[PDB]
């Protein structure tokens, strides 16, 4: 999945 | 969530604002098409990272599925950069303040093929905000509307209620600025009509960036590459 | 301007263009659609002259607004015509197209989806004809920050007329403002579809397979 | 003149 999908998950 | 007052809604949005970032602009040398496109996209890429955090703080956004979050950001990201830019250029007649150390007039926009048209449109949107005396509270509402609205009719009722709440919040701000009831709906219409012009600029800016990429003018980050692709 | 909200509505209702008829391959369908679009542009030019305010603009500004808005206006018209036909676009009464015929042309089915999505949205909101003609006038006057106090004051008037309509339909103040916002947010999606449509239409001309008429070529040169 | 330009007048 997309780079963004992952980035959206960190804090 | 869906139960915030207008006052708390404004408070959250102001709270969530991203920082103004600096560019790596090097004043030792004149601009070229590549170096200027380089500065702008390096800036956009770093701004996008803060945009992701800001979006997660917009009421109702983190309630969406990850896929819908991705979709909304993919639809809205350049509109959001653009209105951010227009906001900070407001008290800078005839100039675009991309960063506090990157203040550009339209003549400098000339050094990138096809940039100055988009410059001209950005400058006109900035003047328009200045002549309406757009307030900070109104600006962060607009920016939230863009995020929630722009990808919504492109694949929902949840998003529509939050959008309705921002509308109420907008009306509330105008009411307490003392505008009459007629002026409230007239001003609400004027602000939202500008969003149509911001969508148009976004569409123009996306094609321009695509062409810069197709011509190998600058290297694009992987995030920026994937944003472009979504389009 | 001087007229009442209701006189504003009768004027727009009466200036409405008629619905036109049509007479597949990627060529035969682009033929039909661009033929229809061409014949409708002629009526739109006369409709626009009946949008109150518009005939007091220089002939330069009139040219410009039409050039900016024409596809947006065709699109909202089409969407409106298609409201009571879920899943279908009623380009003409004898040309009712489902989603899958959209696949008949490369690049189209995505524009088709955006149009069905909009139609559905109107259906949902239960958009009235009176609201429709206001939205359509707003598109004309608004879509050309491109290049006017007079224009912005006609725009206020149409906002007033919209609110007026919602007030008469018995909506609370809060509901009026919310419905007004909803309708105007849809116009930015219409602007978006028009942008996409201008590209696709351009990429057809360039191939030069379908033949576009002169009025239609001029519009598509104005977007450079 | 642009075509449009004259359709606009046309009596
Ligand atoms: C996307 C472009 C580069 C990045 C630009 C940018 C870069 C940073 C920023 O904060 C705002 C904007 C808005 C305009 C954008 C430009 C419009 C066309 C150009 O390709
Ligand atoms: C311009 C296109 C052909 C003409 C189409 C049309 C044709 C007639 C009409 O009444 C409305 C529309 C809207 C969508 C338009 C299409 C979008 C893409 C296609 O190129
Ligand atoms: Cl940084």
């Amino acid at each position: 999945h997309k780079i963004l999908h992952r980035l959206l998950q960190d804090s | 969530a869906l139960s915030l007052t207008a006052d708390q809604m404004v408070s959250a949005l102001l709270d969530a604002e991203p920082p103004i970032l600096y560019s790596e602009y090097d004043p030792t040398r004149p601009f070229s098409e590549a170096s200027m496109m380089g500065l702008l996209t390096n800036l956009a890429d770093r701004e996008l990272v803060h945009m992701i955090n800001w979006a997660k703080r917009v009421p109702g956004f983190v309630d969406l599925t990850l896929h819908d979050q991705v979709h909304l950001l993919e639809c809205a990201w350049l509109e959001i950069l653009m209105i951010g830019l227009v906001w900070r250029s407001m008290e800078h007649p005839g100039k675009l303040l991309f960063a506090p150390n990157l203040l550009l007039d339209r003549n400098q926009g000339k050094c990138v093929e096809g940039m100055v048209e988009i410059f001209d449109m950005l400058l006109a949107t900035s003047s328009r905000f200045r002549m309406m005396n757009l307030q900070g509270e109104e600006f962060v509402c607009l920016k939230s509307i863009i995020l929630l609205n722009s990808g919504v009719y492109t694949f929902k009722d949840h998003i529509h209620r939050v959008l309705d709440k921002i509308t109420d919040t907008l009306i509330h701000l105008m009411a307490k600025a003392g505008l009459t009831l007629q002026q409230q709906h007239q001003r609400l219409a004027q602000l939202l009509l500008i969003l149509s012009h911001i969508r148009h600029m976004s569409n123009k800016g996306m094609e321009h960036l695509y062409s810069m990429k197709c011509k190998n003018v600058v290297p694009l980050s992987d995030l920026l590459l994937e944003m472009l692709d979504a389009h």
